[PDB]
RNA sequence: AAGAACCUUACCAGGUCUUGACAUCCUCUGACAAUCCUAGAGAUAGGACGUCCCGGGGCAGAGUGACAGGUGGUGCA
RNA sequence: GUUGGGCACUCUAAGGUGACUGCCGGUGACAAACCGGAGGAAGGUGGGGAUGACGUCAAAUCAUCAUGCCCCUUAUGACCUGGGCUACACACGUGCUACAAUGGACAGAACAAAGGGCAGCGAAACCGCGAGGUUAAGCCAAUCCCACAAAUCUGUUCUCAGUUCGGAUCGCAGUCUGCAACUCGACUGCGUGAAGCUGGAAUCGCUAGUAAUCGCGGAUCAGCAUGCCGCGGUGAAUACGUUCC
């Protein structure tokens, strides 16, 4: 079950398994299920071609995988070479929406190193 | 660490043309269980684990 | 953040001192404390030397930085690392 | 009809106030529409005890606007000057609406 | 009609009761009790003031009841129609009174105080 | 308390099976004072066990209480230097409060997906006594057994 | 921080408010300005033994009803004092003010007078035992049932200071129904502040 | 709080905004309620006294 | 702390002031002012426009030296 | 309940009644008192609240206020902009959300209490996927509004996975408040989808409408709470006992 270059999960009804696919989530799913007028209740292992087909041509419109990584690297990228202050947080490791650091901000930092 | 059920079986029979090795077995294992297969030679412990 | 309706914010007083060096085609340093003006294209080019609450740090505008905020750039807190 | 609402902090002076009212609008004639204990407001308000620090000590004081309702049913000219003349102390809010 | 009333209080709820000659049919503000109580447990504790005089069948109980919640409302449609029966007939009384039908249960909310996290619970303490 | 002892408190018999031992379980099951889950998955755990082994769900789940309920309890006392555990007799509340207890935390413990199922397997296997909760049971007698001599003390 | 202010835990049940309006929207309007005026009677009336300004009030009217021990110092020589009042009190409110003077007979049982009067004889150097001793006396002598005086700070210039309290008769603060009248003062002398508080007992209610 | 800060909370700011409330018996910026325009320390203060209509010691 | 974006705010950098942001005196005089235009980041200046409310009941400014002023220290006064 | 009509019932709130070991039996000194019983809504200070003795800790606060003494006075006072109080190798306290099937998602039927509202609450209608927006009814309020309570129940789907659990972080695009959301706001939509599989030593709260859990409101407040103060909904387990801390 190859689509953009992903093999979604055969086993889960359409509308999950579509969400595998960087770059899409519950909702734009349904919106791709409502526009390609395919059913979201049908097991993807018991697509056929053609509903596979429909689906296919309506996600190549949209921005997943390779595409919107290279849009949101450039992003960061973007912010760094500005010598933004968001640009400084996201390369030393820190909050970049105010968040305080003094406590928690361990997504950001990773693990505890114990002085 | 990892999820608490790993092998559950209802109603597990296992045949081997007319013989019955066993008939209408319910077991469980979980994470972190130690188990102990008893029984004498021949009684199907080894045919247990293949099917698992 | 700010409303579309109202539009993007810059300070008048400095957005005043940027025409009169558009239409010279001079470019000097401004001098601002108005880290909350909005960057617009006018400022393509310009050295505005930002207050960051000690001193005017001076940040070349380039096109990049159009609708970021002057203060943006100029860091306020000093900070090289514990140890 | 005349409507009459009447509020305090006391229910004391509340109940003589009301007395009052009723009485003067019955010898002017008029029928009264027994004064209605409407549903007394509570605000409370819960304040820190000590000038500094100690967040778990409080005091808590209550504010308890007592609410009465008189209407005045069949009114009459005579009665209309002595709801305005009566003197009610100081304390009770007066409300005629007509 | 020949009507016999009660008033039934449980928690917040308030449940004004009226016996009249019927069939054992509970109507609470103009529905079939199934549909207003789900419970099981609720509809049998209901009727046990019914059950235990033995008039299930006597008397259609009608209830205009308000406030509270599913399982509060229950306990006052219960304490409601004792007090109901009383009226009906003063022998009843023993009765009821034996399997504590006509207490009004007087467990109410406690106020929560300040300094705690409800009415009892205080905050976590530490020494260190 | 110190004062004395103090008034237990009662519960209704069940609507369905007319039982203050199948309330009870209820009581246990229930988390966060939802009453509802715990009497859907009692009545769906009785249904299996009625459609599994045809007996009445409520002669198992009486056979299966009778195999769980301990008589003999064990209580812990600091002698000096060893603690010693002391045999105690199980008063009968104290019988069904550990049996219901002990089914309920081992039924949970269960493989099985869904709790009414791992609560009917849990019975039928007591039922059997051959479960985890029977297990327990076990090791109570056992050690009362083994410190059967320290009877003696007591408070 | 142990006792609860006897008047404070006793107002609305026995004791009544000294403002006695009712005020919605205007609430926070009216209040502080008899707290302005409550201070202006306090400092041109310090002389006069106030102890008690109850301040009514009804449409644009405020009734200040001024209880003092001593009424002929507050009038003055017909109305002369009282008058100038008014005056004062209408330009600070903006209202219409009239002002009626209580007189208190017995000097010697409310609670403020006579911790004023302490106050005074230990800004003059009286012994505070003599005074409170002297004081307790005369309060008594007046039917009180029970006096509590209590004078605290740098006692004759100690360097560490020290309460001292003496009580006559029976003081039962913790009867809710016990009109139990209370009071504080402070002196100012060369060693800083002397608190004072009486508590006068005269009866149930 | 310094006379200083009372006088510039009394004349209007440079923005509404910067309007703040201050206890106007003893100037206390915190905790000061509408109602009474008084700190939590004066409202204690009064109310004790008496001076504050139809506010009195709660309980229930 | 029952609400730190400005304010709050007591801290720091920079730009500023000195009977003073706040108060009672003294005196002189008479409105102060508001409102804009220009300059400034703003405080502030520069101008402009009017120019006292009922002996002073006042209100205001200008000078004046008494003073003000401190969330500065000591809660072990 | 809309109109007429009524206030019966509930409710609202003033004044009353009620609980006193007052009565019956035993025990006890015959005393105090204790154990049980009746009646009653309630039985042994019914439940909760307020109320905190003499003093202790030279406890806390000179930063609410006030104040002795000392110190500064073209400055330790006063004004203004910007910044900081929100920093971040790291340790601790108190919380929130979770790790899932007694659950997630979707849909339907319900059921509260208590409080707030005049520059305030703001309906209905219309627009937007949504936060919101336009217009604007009603209400200075037992009337109008905030205001749809949520768990729960009933169906459908998911089928044990780091997932349709979990929501951090981050990208993008927006809304509202405000002179102004860069440092440093809340909320919304799209996308992204971290740790986390019930937690070592140890340690905390709670004796009943309590704990646990579910929502609602309020003060402060232009805006901003997982905090604080209140409200109800559902609603347990256990107390044998005083050997031990
Ligand atoms: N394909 C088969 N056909 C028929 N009989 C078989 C087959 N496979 C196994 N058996 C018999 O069935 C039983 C299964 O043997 P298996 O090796 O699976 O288990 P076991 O005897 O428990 O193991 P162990 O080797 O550990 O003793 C034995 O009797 C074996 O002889
Ligand atoms: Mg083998
Ligand atoms: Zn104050």
């Amino acid at each position: 079950a190859r689509i953009a270059g992903v093999d979604i999960p055969r086993d889960k009804r359409v509308v999950i398994s579509l969400t595998y696919i960087f770059g899409i989530g519950r909702t734009t799913a349904q919106q791709v299920l409502k526009e390609a007028g395919v059913s979201e209740d049908t097991r993807v292992r018991d697509l056929t071609e053609e509903e596979l087909g429909k689906i296919r041509d309506i996600i190549d419109k949209l921005k997943v995988e390779g595409d919107l990584r290279r849009e949101v690297s450039l992003n960061i990228k973007r912010l760094i070479e500005i010598g933004s202050y968001r640009g400084i947080r996201h390369r030393r490791g820190l909050p970049v929406r105010g968040q305080n650091s003094k406590n928690n901000a361990r997504t950001r930092k990773g693990p505890r190193r114990t002085v | 660490k990892r999820g608490k059920r790993i092998i559950e079986a209802k109603k597990l029979t296992k045949m081997f043309d007319d013989r019955i090795l066993f008939q209408d077995s319910p077991f469980y294992i979980n994470h972190g269980d130690r188990i102990g297969l008893l029984g004498e030679n021949g009684c199907g412990k080894t045919t247990l684990i293949k099917m698992i | 953040a700010r409303s579309l309706k109202k539009g993007p914010f810059v300070d008048g007083h400095l957005m005043t001192k940027i025409e009169k060096l558009n239409e010279t085609d001079k470019k000097q340093v401004v001098k601002t404390w108005s880290r909350r003006s909005t960057i617009f294209p006018q400022f393509i080019g310009h050295t505005i030397a930002v207050y960051d609450g000690r001193k005017h740090v001076p940040v070349f505008i380039s096109e990049d930085m159009v609708g970021h905020k002057l203060g943006e750039f100029a860091p306020t807190r000093t900070y090289k690392g514990h140890a | 009809k005349i409507r009459i609402r009447l509020k305090a902090y006391d229910h004391r002076i509340l109940d003589q106030s009301a007395e009052k009212i009723v009485e003067t609008a019955k010898r002017s004639g008029a029928s009264v529409s027994g004064p209605i204990p409407l549903p007394t407001e509570k605000s409370v308000y819960t304040i820190l005890r000590a000038v500094h620090k100690y967040k778990d000590s409080r005091e808590q004081f209550e504010m308890r606007t007592h609410k009465r309702l008189i209407d005045i049913v069949n009114p009459t000219p005579q009665t209309v000057d002595a709801l305005m003349r009566l003197d009610l102390p100081s304390g009770v809010d007066i409300e005629i609406k007509l | 009609q020949v009507q016999y009333y009660g008033t039934g209080r449980r928690k917040s709820s308030v449940a004004r009761v009226r016996l009249v000659p019927g069939e054992g049919r509970i109507v609470v503000n103009n529905r079939e009790i199934s549909e207003h109580i789900p419970s099981a447990a609720l509809i049998e504790d209901i009727k046990q003031p019914l059950t235990l005089t033995e008039t299930a069948g006597t008397y259609d109980v009608l209830v205009n009841v308000h406030g509270g919640g599913l399982s509060g409302q229950a306990g006052a449609i219960r304490h409601g129609i004792a007090r109901a029966l009383l009226e009906a007939d003063p022998e009843y009384r023993t009765t009821l009174k034996r399997a504590g039908l006509l207490t009004r249960d007087a467990r109410m909310k406690e106020r929560k105080k300040y300094g705690l996290k409800g009415a009892r619970r205080a905050p976590q303490f530490s020494k260190r | 308390p110190r004062k004395g002892p103090v008034a237990k408190r009662d519960v209704l018999p069940d609507p369905i099976y007319n039982s203050k031992l199948v309330s009870r379980l209820i009581n246990k099951m229930m988390i966060d004072g939802k009453k509802g889950k715990s009497q859907t998955i009692l009545y769906k755990s009785f249904d299996i066990i009625k459609e599994r082994t045809g007996n009445d769900a409520m002669e198992v789940f009486e056979q299966a209480l009778k195999n769980i309920m301990p008589v003999l309890e064990v209580k812990a006392r600091r002698v000096g230097g060893a603690n010693y555990q002391v045999p105690v007799e199980v008063r009968p509340e104290r019988r069904t409060t550990l049996g219901l207890r002990w089914l309920v935390n081992y039924a949970r413990l269960r493989g099985e997906k869904t709790m009414e199922e791992r609560l009917a397997n849990e019975i039928l296997d007591a039922a059997n006594n051959t479960g985890a909760a029977v297990k327990k049971r076990e090791d109570t007698h056992k050690m009362a057994e083994a410190n059967k001599a320290f009877a003696h003390y007591r408070w | 921080g142990q006792k609860v202010n006897p008047v404070g835990l006793r107002i609305g049940v026995i004791r009544d408010w000294e403002s006695k309006w009712y005020a919605g929207k205007d609430y926070a309007d009216f209040l502080h300005e008899d707290l302005k005026i409550r201070e202006y009677i306090s400092k041109r009336l310090s002389d006069a033994s106030v102890s008690k300004v109850e301040i009514e009030r009804a449409a644009n009217r405020v009734n200040i009803t001024i209880h003092t021990a001593k009424p002929g110092m507050v009038i003055g020589k017909g109305g002369s004092e009282v008058e100038a009042l008014r005056k004062a009190l209408n330009s600070l409110t903006g209202k219409r003010v009239h002002i009626n003077i209580l007189e208190i007979k017995r000097a010697d049982l409310d609670a403020q007078l006579v911790a004023d009067n302490i106050a005074r004889q230990l800004e003059n150097r009286v012994s505070f035992r003599r005074a409170q001793k002297q004081q307790i006396q005369r309060t008594m002598r007046a039917g009180a049932q029970g006096v509590k005086t209590m004078v605290s700070g740098r006692l004759g210039g100690a360097d560490i200071a020290r309460s001292e309290y003496y009580s006559e008769g029976t003081v039962p603060l913790h009867t809710l129904r016990a009109d139990i009248d209370y009071a504080t003062s402070e002196a100012d002398t060369t060693y800083g502040k002397l608190g004072v508080k009486v508590w006068i007992y005269r009866g149930e209610v | 709080a310094k006379k200083s800060m009372i006088a510039k909370q009394q004349r209007t700011p440079k923005f509404k905004v910067q309007e703040y409330t201050r206890c106007e018996r003893c100037g206390r910026p915190h905790s000061v309620i509408r109602k009474f325009k008084l700190c939590r320390i004066c409202f204690r203060e009064l109310a004790y006294k008496g001076q504050i209509p139809g506010v009195k010691k709660a309980s229930w």
